[PDB]
């Protein structure tokens, strides 16, 4: 077990610099490599850069290379990462990993890792949602139905279908996460193929904000 | 290459060190004549400060580890047959003065 | 830009698999593999280094190779506490870069696979309203939990505007996913079609909405 803690802020606005910190074990700092990796949640590794604890031997991504700038402070055992000019692909849980590289026989891999924190890219400001019906069109003995919560910030929402009364067959998704920096997210249910009465009752606290909407044909 | 003073990583199969390099190879050079200075030699001092199972101390890329492979050789003197490797062998008090650090 | 790796890789417990990871002989074909094991919402850990080799806490249920540019990990004695993404890696000696595999979602089949049910919602007139456009296709009652999604507008790929959540579970233990194609209404209005297409093992379901 080796430690490693990152750190930074949770949220930063498009155009601006992220900045991140690693703090690592002190009899270990100096004399090994480290490299930042992120993951956009829901996707893939990728990796940013390393660097030598003492030299004098950094090397990045080079699709990356432009907006990076790794360091190593031997006195306060932190390893850190600064990455200019974000948009929403910034957006991503970013880790440190200790880093084995014998350059000569080529080999590189990630042997210790953080906990990993994550960043999230948006200039948005507290907003309620707007909610939209998803009606049913016209096999034919059941029909999904259900709400779109769009373009709200920040998370979460919670919703309910007629005052929790329909609660068989509802489903309510994740949020995904607009290149708008909003989130937006919905719940379906399935229902007989639609003479009674459907509603969901949608709330996002953070802008004090409660929908009922009717969903109809 | 020069004579530099870096930062080595120790490998070993103390949790500080890395596993062992998968294939470790020892380069010779053709004619190339290098002198070691035991007394001078600051690999050497920090590698044995820092000292069954043996522990590797091994260059970061921009530097390699000069091996004298001399039958003469007793730490100090110019060394007639000489090799590259990235890590030292596996040490378990020199010898370990057949080795010394140049920057590329 | 990544070593290409399944998506999915299932089998019942105790059953053996192998995950594929193909590269190129600048990558794979020159340099050691390392594999990754990741829980979502943890960290990875290192699973194999230097090819075939295992860090202490790896069972020899599991074991790395490679022939030319492709490398594999097999896993013997599937269980509960194999289910993870599972990631290659290599330097490319070219690009001086480590590039990691795609990914693959193992699962331990402890129910029968499944076919998605997909429903594609046009833009609601409400939406229109106010001058937005989502189109928004859900996916249903699929086993196991793995999709590929990709958007068309008459007959062509649509790449800016899209997001996908990662399947997760229903109440009925099925796995569902959402995906969204976010436009403005004249964007919508300015095509004849649009579809949705979801993958599950090895089948397709398209379903297609038209303006209007
Ligand atoms: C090292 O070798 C030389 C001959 O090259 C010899 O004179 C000297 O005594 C030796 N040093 C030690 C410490 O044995
Ligand atoms: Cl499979
Ligand atoms: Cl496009
Ligand atoms: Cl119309």
């Amino acid at each position: 077990e080796v430690q490693l803690v990152e750190s930074g802020p949770g949220l930063v606005k498009p155009l601006e610099t992220l900045s991140l910190t690693c703090a690592v074990p002190g009899g270990s700092i100096r004399r090994n490599y480290w490299s930042w990796i992120r993951q956009p949640p829901g996707k893939g590794l990728e990796w940013i850069g390393h660097s030598y604890g003492s030299g004098g031997s950094t090397n990045y991504n080079p699709s990356l290379e432009s907006r990076v700038t790794l360091s190593v402070d031997t006195s306060k055992n932190l390893f850190s990462l600064k990455l200019t000019s974000v948009t929403a692909a910034d957006t991503a849980v970013y880790y440190c990993a200790r880093t084995v590289w014998y350059y000569t026989s080529g080999t590189h891999y990630f042997d210790h890792w953080g906990q990993g924190v994550l960043v999230t890219v948006s200039s948005a400001s507290t907003k309620g949602p707007s909610v939209f019906p998803l009606a049913p069109s016209s096999s034919e003995s059941t029909a999904a139905l259900g709400c779109l919560v769009k373009d709200y910030f920040p998370e979460p929402v919670t919703v309910s279908w007629n005052s929790g009364s329909l609660t068989s067959g509802v489903h309510t998704f994740p949020a995904v996460l607009q290149s708008s920096g909003l989130y937006s997210l919905s719940s379906v249910v399935t229902v007989p193929s639609g003479t009674q009465t459907y509603v969901c009752n949608v709330n996002h606290k953070p802008s004090n904000t409660k929908v009922d909407k009717r969903v109809e044909i | 290459w020069k004579d530099a003073d870096t930062t080595l990583f120790c490998a070993s199969d103390t949790h500080a060190c890395v596993p062992t390099d998968p294939n470790p190879q020892e380069i010779h050079l053709e004619n190339v004549t290098e002198n070691f200075n035991m007394w001078k030699n600051n690999m050497v001092e920090q590698m044995q400060e820092d000292v069954p199972i043996p522990i590797h101390y091994c260059t970061p890329a921009g530097y390699v580890i000069l091996k004298c492979n001399d039958k003469n050789f007793n730490g100090t003197g110019p060394c007639k047959n000489v090799s590259s490797v990235q890590c030292t062998h596996g040490i378990k008090r020199s010898e370990l003065y057949k080795y010394k650090v140049v920057q590329i | 830009s990544v070593l290409t790796q399944p998506p999915s890789v299932s089998a019942a417990p105790g059953q053996k698999v192998t995950i594929s990871c193909s590269g190129s002989s600048s990558n794979i074909g020159r340099s050691y593999v390392s594999w990754y094991q990741q829980v979502p919402g943890a960290a990875p850990k290192l699973l194999i280094y230097d090819t075939n080799k295992r860090p202490s806490g790896v069972s020899d249920r599991f074991s790395g190779s490679k022939s030319g540019s492709s490398a594999s990990l097999a896993i013997t004695g599937l269980q509960t506490g194999d289910e993870a993404d599972y990631y290659c890696g290599a330097w490319d000696g070219s690009l001086n870069v480590h590039i990691f595999g795609s990914g693959t979602k193992l699962t331990v089949l402890g129910q029968p696979k499944a076919s998605p049910l997909v429903t594609l919602f046009p833009p609601s007139s409400e939406e229109l309203q106010a001058n937005k456009a989502t189109l928004v296709c859900l996916i249903s009652d699929f086993y196991p939990g793995v999709v590929k999604v990709a958007w068309k507008a008459d007959g062509n790929s649509v790449n800016t505007g899209v997001e996908t959540t990662t399947p997760s579970k229903q109440s009925n233990n099925k796995y569902a996913a959402s995906s969204y194609l976010s436009l403005t209404s004249d964007q919508w209005k300015s095509h004849k079609s649009y579809s949705c297409q979801v993958t599950h093992e090895g089948s397709t379901v398209e379903k297609t909405v038209a303006p209007t």
